[PDB]
C-alpha cells in the first residue's frame, strides 16, 4: 500500500499492514522529527524490519537533509535477511514510482565471507585471508612488479581490475546483497569487499554488525567514511552490553608468551640482517619518528598497520614517540623484557585481581617501564613491521597479543580488572595460568557511537526491561516502550512446566546436573512434547556442557531411542561449518514431514540470528534458566562494578541475563500472526519470572501455566495445536489484526 | 529469488482468489 | 435472550448459505481413498479406536459416494508397514468395496505410514483413466510423521503434472508437507486440508467430501463422451453373464454388442462401452442447476398466507419470523420444510406450479 504520516508519505510492500507496524512507524517518525535517542520493543510476530527499512527510506527520499542511514545488527545472516527485505522494498518502490530512484545499498563484512580468489578463500581462518589478502594488496608486490618484471611475486586479478573502472561505476544503482553481489563480482572479476569499502561512503544505506561500529580494531577505518548526520538502527540490541564488553577485552596465556619470546628473537634477528645489508629503511623511519609523525601519516591509504588499534580513537595520543622506543633495537629490548614481566607475573598460586595502575605502578617498580611508552607500544609495531619487510609474518603473529595487551592496560585505568588465575580449566591435572584483561563497564565502547550521532534507535523483540538498558550504557531516551500485538485469536501458547509428571521439581542447577530423577523427567517431558509436535522442536539448554552431559545420560537410558522413533536427531556441534549443516538437515527433514528435533545452547551460535518459523518451529523446550557460571571471576567482577557504580543488584543482574536469552530464544518462533507455537519453560525458577518477561510474552503468559506438570502441559499442547489447526474466520481479523488501506484510513480519521 | 521468496511475509499478501469457471446451463430441447 | 441468541445462530449459519453460485463441477469421477494403518492409530481418543471409527466412516461414505455418484469409480489403499498396500481395485461396484473394508476391520493397525508409497500407487492406478474424468486421492492421515523411501517433492510434482487433486483429512495437528500438497495440488487453494475437532465433526468432512469438487477455469477437458442406455431385459431361462461367467436370471443388454451384464453402471465387457441408466445422469442435474438460497422475511412487512404453501402447516406465533421465502417464485416456506427442499428435492414447488 501507500499511505501518509502527518507531512511523509511512506510506501509499504503489502497489500496489509499490521496496527503494531503503523504504530512503530509513527513511533520511530516521532524520534527522528524530535531527536534524541530511543528504545522500541516490537513483538517477534509482526514484521519490524520491512517496516523500519520502509519508513526510513521514506524519510531520506523525502526530506531534503537526505540522512544516510545505518543499519547494525549482530550477526551477518541478519545483514543478509535484512538486505533481501530492503531489495524486496526498492522493488516495490521502483514498481509503484514508475522509475528507478538513485539509491545504493550495500552489506559489509569480513574478506573470509567475500572473497573470490580460487586460492585464498580456501582457509579455515579469517586471519589467514586477511594476512594473505594485504601480501596480494599492500602494494609491495605492485612496486616490486613495476621496478622488475621478472619478480616472481603475484597480484590478485580481481583487485588489479578495480583501478581500471572509477568508484562511480563499481556497480549499477539498487540494492546489492551479499548473494547478488558475488554473483555480479564473480561474473565480472572483481572483489566485493574492496567494492563495499571503497563505497561505503556513498551508498544511501549501510548494513553491518555491531562489531563494525564498536569494536575500535576494525571500526575506526569504516567509521572515518559515514557521515555524522545518519540515523543509526541497531536491530536486535539486546544483547549488545556483551559485544560492548568483549571489544575491549584480552586473554593472554602462557603459550601465548613462550611464543612471543620466540617472535621477539626473530624480529632482534630481522633487524639484525637489515641493519648488515639495508641500514637506510631504518634511518629514514627513525628520521620521520623525530618529527612527530605517527602511523596515519607514515602509512599509505592502500596499507594498513600490522597491529589494529585497540583503543578507541579518542584515548590515542597526539603526542611524537617517547623515545624509549624510537631505535629499533631499544623498542625489542623494551618488549622483550615486557614480555619477561609478564611470564614472571604468570607464576602466582592464587587469584589475584588487580587495578591497571597498580599493575603498571608494580610494572615501574619491577623493572623501567612506564605508563606514556607502553601506550605506543601497537603503533611503534605496527610501524617498524612496517619496515622491516617481513612479507612472512607467521613468527611475528604472537607480539600482536602482547601489544594489544600493553597499549590497552597503559590507555584505560577505569572500568577495567586484570585476573590472574592459576587454574584456566580447575578440572586439571597440571596448572594452566591465565591472564584476563577485562572490561567491566559496557559504557565505555558505545559513548562514542551515542556521542558522534544525534538520533539512535534501539529497537528489538525481546528487550526488557527497558529501564535497565539506560542504566547499564549511559545514555537516555526521548521514549522508551513496548508494543502489545492485536491478536484477535491466541496463536502461540506460553506454559511453564516446574515439575515431571511424578510431581518432583525440576531445575537446570549445575550441581545436580546428574541426577537420574531430574535427568528422566527431562527425558520424559522431551519424548511426550516429541510425540505431540507435527514437524519441529528446538531445544535450548542453558550450557554446551550441561547438554552434553545430559544427552549422554539420556544415551545411556535409552530415551533417545525412543526420540528415533518419531523424529531425527540434529545435534548443536563446536564446529560452525557441522552446525550449519545440522541446520540445514533440520529445516529439510521439517519441511519434507519426517520430523526433527533439533538440541542447541540458549547462548550459543543458532539463538543469535537462525529463526524457527512456521514449519520449522512448533515447539520450544528452555531446558533451565540459561543462568551463567556464578563461580567464573569476570562474572563477579562485573557483578561488583555494576553494584557499586550503577547500583544494580548482583541476582537482578544475574536473573536478567538469564530471562533475556530466554526470551531471545522464545521470539525466534513467529515471524506473522499466522504463524504458532508452543514455548515451554521447564525449570521451577521460571514460575517466579514473568513479570521479567517480554510484555507480549507475559500477557500471553496465563496464571494457570505458571506452574504446570508434564502430563497436563501435554494435553494443553495437544488441545492447543488442534484448536490451532482449524481455519480462521476472515471476519474475526478483517479488521482488528489485519488493516487494509480503506481501514487504516478510518484509524486515521478516528485518531484525528 | 528463493531467499526473498522465503523471507516474505505471506500472511500480509493478498488473499488467495478462486478462479473456479461458472456455466450458465440453457434449456430447450424439442418434443419427441 | 436465550431464544434470540439461537436465532442470531440460525442467521449466522444461514450465512454461509447465501453465498451460492452455479460452479462447474465435475461429475465424472474416480477417487482413490487412502487410509492410514499405523502405530499412531493405535491411540484412543476415538472409541474404540482411530482404525474402527476410521473403517465404519469409510464404509459410510462408501455407501455415500455411490449413491450420489453413480456413475463414479473408488479404489481403495492402506499403509501399513512404511508400505502401500492395495486393496481395491478402481471399479464400478460398491459391494466390492464395501467387502474390502469389512475384510480390512480384522487386521491390527501397525508400522509407519508412507505418503510418498500412497501417493505413487494411487498415480499408477489413476493412469489408466480418461481425460474427461477427474482424478481425486482422499487421504485419511493420523500420524505426525512421514517415513518415505524417495523425495516427496519429486512426487508432488509429478501429481501436478498429472492434474490429480488431493484432499488429506488429519486427526491431531497439521503437517507441513500435508499443507504443501493439498495446496500446490489444487492451484493454491488452501481449503481441502481439514483437522478434525471430534467424531461429529469428522461424519460432517465425510460427508462434505462426497459432493463434486468445482473444476478450475483454465484446465479444459471439454469433450463428448459415447455412453449407451441398454434395456432391461426379461427371461424364463438364466444365462451366462459376460463379465462374471456366472448364472444370472436376467441382465442388461447393450445397446452396441447386445452382450448382457448383471448390474449398472458399469463398462460393458465386450465393446468398452459404458453403460448406464437415464436416472444415473438426472441424480447429477442439481449440481448443475443448484436451487437458489432462501432469505427469510421480516417480520415488519405483511405475510401472504397462515399456512405453508408446500405442507400446509400453521406457522408458529410467537419475535422473530418463521419464515422463508424464494425469490424466484415469492412463496412463503417453513423452516421444517426449507432444509427438506435444500437437503433432499432440488426442485421448488412453487416455481413448478407457477405457470408461464
Ligand atoms: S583482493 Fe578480494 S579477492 Fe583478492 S584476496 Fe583480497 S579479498 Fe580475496
Ligand atoms: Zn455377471
Ligand atoms: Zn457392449
Ligand atoms: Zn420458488
Ligand atoms: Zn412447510
Amino acid at each position: 500500500m501507500k499511505f501518509y504520516i502527518d507531512d511523509l508519505p511512506v510506501l509499504f510492500p503489502y497489500p496489509k499492514i499490521y496496527p503494531e507496524q503503523y504504530n512503530y512507524m509513527c513511533d520511530i517518525k516521532k524520534t527522528l522529527d524530535v531527536g534524541g535517542n530511543s528504545i522500541l520493543e516490537m513483538p517477534s510476530g509482526t514484521g519490524k524490519t520491512v517496516s523500519l527499512l520502509s519508513l526510513t527510506i521514506a524519510y531520506q527520499m523525502h526530506y531534503p537533509e537526505h540522512r544516510k542511514i545505518i543499519y547494525c545488527s549482530r550477526t551477518m545472516s541478519e545483514i543478509e535477511k535484512a538486505l533481501v527485505e530492503l531489495e524486496n522494498l526498492m522493488d516495490y518502490r521502483t514498481k509503484e514510482l514508475g522509475y528507478q530512484e538513485d539509491f545504493r545499498g550495500l552489506g559489509l563484512t569480513s574478506r573470509k565471507n567475500l572473497c573470490l580468489h580460487p586460492e585464498v578463500s580456501k582457509e579455515r581462518k579469517g586471519t589467514v585471508v586477511d594476512e594473505k589478502c594485504r601480501r596480494m594488496t599492500n602494494g609491495q608486490a605492485k612496486r616490486k612488479l613495476e621496478e622488475d618484471p621478472e619478480a616472481n611475486v603475484e597480484l590478485c586479478e580481481y583487485h588489479e581490475n578495480l583501478y581500471n573502472i572509477e568508484v562511480e561505476d563499481y556497480l549499477p544503482k539498487g540494492v546489492f546483497s551479499f548473494e547478488k553481489l558475488l554473483k555480479y563480482c564473480e561474473e565480472k572479476t572483481l572483489c566485493p569487499y574492496f567494492i563495499v569499502r571503497r563505497m561505503i561512503s556513498l551508498c544511501n544505506i549501510i548494513i553491518y554488525s555491531y562489531h563494525y561500529l564498536l569494536d575500535p580494531k576494525i571500526a575506526e577505518r569504516v567509521s572515518n567514511e559515514v557521515s555524522k548526520d545518519s540515523i543509526v538502527i541497531f536491530d536486535e540490541a539486546h544483547n549488545i552490553d556483551n559485544v560492548c564488553i568483549e571489544s575491549l577485552s584480552l586473554d593472554l596465556t602462557t603459550d601465548a608468551l613462550r611464543r612471543a619470546t620466540r617472535g621477539a628473537n626473530a624480529l632482534d634477528e630481522r633487524i639484525s640482517e637489515v641493519r648488515k645489508v639495508d641500514s637506510q629503511k631504518l634511518q629514514d623511519e627513525y628520521e620521520k619518528l623525530v618529527q612527530g609523525l605517527h602511523s596515519a601519516d607514515i602509512l599509505t591509504d592502500q596499507e594498513e598497520p600490522f597491529v589494529e588499534t585497540p583503543v578507541l580513537p579518542q584515548d590515542l595520543l597526539t603526542e611524537a614517540i617517547p623515545g624509549n622506543i624510537r631505535r629499533a633495537e631499544h623498542f625489542v629490548s623494551f618488549l622483550k623484557r615486557l614480555i619477561e614481566y609478564l611470564k614472571t607475573r604468570m607464576k602466582v598460586l592464587h587469584v589475584i585481581s588487580e587495578t591497571p595502575k597498580s599493575f603498571l605502578q608494580h610494572l615501574k617498580q619491577l623493572t623501567f617501564i612506564e605508563r606514556k611508552p607502553l601506550r605506543f607500544c601497537s603503533e611503534r609495531l605496527s610501524l617498524l613491521v612496517r619496515t622491516l619487510e617481513v612479507t612472512e609474518v607467521e613468527d611475528f603473529t604472537a607480539l600482536k597479543d602482547i601489544a594489544t595487551f600493553a597499549t590497552l592496560i597503559s590507555t584505560y585505568e577505569e572500568g577495567f580488572l586484570l585476573i590472574i588465575e592459576p587454574y584456566e580449566i580447575e578440572n586439571a591435572a597440571v596448572p594452566n595460568p591465565i591472564m584476563r584483561f577485562t572490561c567491566l563497564d559496557a559504557s565505555i565502547a558505545i559513548k562514542p557511537v551515542f556521542e558522534r550521532f544525534s538520533s539512535v534507535i534501539i529497537t528489538s523483540g525481546t528487550i526488557s526491561p527497558l529501564d535497565m538498558y539506560p542504566r547499564m550504557l549511559n545514555f537516555k531516551t526521548v521514549l522508551q516502550k513496548s508494543y502489545a500485538m492485536t491478536l484477535a485469536k491466541k496463536s502461540f501458547l506460553p506454559m511453564i512446566i516446574t515439575k515431571g509428571s511424578d510431581q518432583v521439581a525440576i531445575s537446570s542447577r549445575f550441581e545436580i546436573r546428574n541426577d537420574p530423577s531430574i535427568v528422566r523427567n527431562y527425558g520424559s517431558m522431551l519424548v511426550e512434547f516429541a510425540k505431540i509436535t507435527p514437524d519441529g522442536m528446538v531445544v535450548f539448554f542453558p550450557s554446551y556442557l550441561y547438554m552434553e552431559s545430559i544427552v549422554s545420560m539420556w544415551q545411556t537410558m535409552g530415551i533417545l531411542d525412543e526420540v528415533w522413533k518419531h523424529k531425527l536427531i540434529l545435534v548443536e556441534t563446536p564446529d560452525a561449518q557441522e552446525t550449519s549443516l545440522a541446520l540445514e538437515t533440520y529445516r529439510k527433514a521439517c519441511s519434507n514431514g519426517r520430523g526433527a528435533i533439533l538440541l542447541s545452547v540458549a547462548r550459543g551460535k543458532v539463538s543469535e540470528g537462525i529463526d524457527f518459523d512456521h514449519q520449522y518451529g512448533r515447539t520450544v523446550l528452555m531446558i533451565g534458566i540459561p543462568f551463567q557460571y556464578t563461580e567464573s571471576r569476570i562474572l563477579k567482577a562485573r557483578l561488583e562494578f555494576m553494584r557499586e557504580n550503577y547500583r544494580i543488584r548482583e541476582n537482578d543482574f544475574l536473573s536478567f541475563d538469564a530471562m533475556r536469552h530466554a526470551a531471545q530464544c522464545l521470539g525466534r518462533v513467529l515471524r506473522g500472526k499466522d504463524d504458532y507455537g508452543v514455548m515451554v519453560l521447564a525449570d521451577r525458577r521460571f514460575s517466579r519470572k514473568r513479570s521479567q518477561l517480554p510484555k507480549w510474552i507475559a500477557q500471553g503468559l496465563s496464571d494457570a501455566d505458571l506452574n504446570l506438570s508434564t502430563d497436563m502441559a501435554i494435553s494443553n499442547t495437544k488441545q492447543f495445536l488442534r484448536t490451532m489447526a482449524q481455519p480462521t474466520d476472515p471476519k474475526d481479523q478483517e479488521g482488528v489484526s489485519v488493516w487494509s488501506y480503506e481501514d487504516l484510513i478510518k484509524h486515521q480519521n478516528s485518531r484525528k | 529469488n528463493d531467499e526473498r521468496n522465503e523471507l516474505k511475509i505471506d500472511d500480509l499478501n493478498e488473499s488467495y482468489k478462486t478462479n473456479y469457471a461458472i456455466i450458465h446451463l440453457k434449456r430447450n430441447a424439442h418434443e419427441k | 435472550a436465550s431464544l434470540v441468541a439461537s436465532i442470531v445462530e440460525a442467521r449466522k449459519k444461514r450465512t454461509a448459505k447465501k453465498n451460492i453460485t452455479p460452479y462447474q463441477r465435475g461429475i465424472i469421477r474416480s477417487l482413490i481413498l487412502t487410509l492410514d494403518c499405523s502405530e499412531a492409530m493405535l491411540e484412543k481418543d476415538l472409541r474404540p479406536n482411530r482404525h474402527a471409527m476410521i473403517i465404519q466412516y469409510a464404509i459410510d461414505f462408501v455407501h455415500e459416494f455411490f449413491d450420489q455418484n453413480p456413475i463414479s469409480q473408488m479404489g481403495i489403499i492402506i499403509m501399513r508397514n512404511g508400505l502401500a498396500q492395495l486393496v481395491s481395485q478402481v471399479s464400478g461396484n460398491p459391494q466390492d468395496h464395501i467387502d474390502a473394508l469389512k475384510s480390512i476391520r480384522k487386521q491390527e493397525p501397525k508400522g509407519n505410514p508412507s505418503l510418498q508409497n500412497a501417493l505413487e500407487m494411487a498415480r499408477g492406478l489413476l493412469l489408466p483413466v480418461p481425460a474427461h474424468c477427474t482424478r481425486e486421492v482422499l487421504i485419511v492421515f493420523g500420524s505426525l510423521s512421514t517415513t518415505d523411501p524417495g523425495d516427496i517433492h519429486q512426487t508432488i510434482d509429478s501429481l501436478v503434472s498429472e492434474k490429480i487433486r488431493v484432499k488429506v483429512l488429519g486427526l491431531s495437528a497439521q503437517v507441513a508437507i500435508c499443507k504443501e500438497l493439498c495446496k500446490a495440488t489444487n492451484y493454491g487453494d488452501e481449503s481441502f486440508y481439514k483437522i478434525l475437532l471430534d467424531e461429529t465433526h469428522l461424519k460432517e468432512l465425510f460427508n462434505e467430501a462426497v459432493t463434486p469438487l468445482p473444476v478450475n477455469k483454465i484446465n479444459k477437458g471439454f469433450t463428448l463422451v459415447k455412453m449407451g442406455f441398454p434395456t432391461r431385459i426379461f427371461e424364463d431361462t438364466p444365462t451366462f453373464c459376460s463379465c462374471h461367467s456366472k448364472l444370472v436370471y436376467g441382465g442388461y443388454f447393450c445397446p452396441n454388442c447386445h452382450s448382457k451384464v448383471c448390474s449398472l453402471p458399469t463398462v460393458c465387457p465386450c465393446c468398452d462401452l459404458m453403460l448406464i441408466l437415464s436416472t444415473h445422469l438426472a441424480r447429477s442435474y442439481h449440481h448443475l442447476m443448484p436451487l437458489k438460497t432462501f432469505a427469510e422475511v421480516p417480520t415488519t412487512e405483511k405475510f401472504r398466507s397462515e399456512d405453508c404453501f408446500s405442507c400446509q402447516s400453521r406457522f408458529p406465533i410467537l419475535l422473530t419470523s418463521s419464515r422463508y421465502r424464494c425469490e424466484d417464485c415469492k412463496q412463503e416456506f417453513c423452516v421444517d420444510c426449507d432444509v427438506f427442499i435444500h437437503e433432499i428435492l432440488h426442485n421448488c414447488p412453487g416455481c413448478e406450479s407457477k405457470p408461464v
